[PDB]
């Protein structure tokens, strides 16, 4: 019947979803990085360079 | 019976129990807790958390 541990477990298996939610996000913004790395990464253009570092700087803040 | 002779019982009986009467419990520290269980408390607590 309904108890105490039932209760956490419904909790959990709620908040959970947040935590599969932030793995979801930490793997697309590392595949994000990693088509920036791969990518040649070539800085001849200072604006080129700049918005790629202010991309990096943005992806690592979240 | 085996020197004299009885009569049926007139009255059956057998050991019991003698306890003092339960007494109007003297309160207890957290006594406001008494109307929930422990378990609705702890519970409240975790969806206070959860929320």
């Amino acid at each position: 019947a309904f108890t105490f541990a039932a209760f956490c477990y419904m909790l959990t298996l709620v908040l959970c979803a947040s935590l599969i939610f932030f793995v979801i996000w930490h793997i697309i913004a590392f595949d994000e990085l990693r088509t920036d790395f791969k990518n040649p990464i070539d800085q001849g253009n200072p604006a080129r360079a700049r918005e790629r570092l202010k991309n990096i700087e943005r992806i690592c803040c979240l | 019976e085996e020197v004299i002779d009885f009569s049926k019982p007139f009255m059956s009986l057998g050991i019991s129990i003698m306890i003092k009467k339960p007494q109007k419990s003297k309160p207890g520290v957290f006594s406001f807790l008494d109307p929930l269980a422990y378990e609705i408390w702890m519970c409240i607590v975790f969806a206070y958390i959860g929320v």
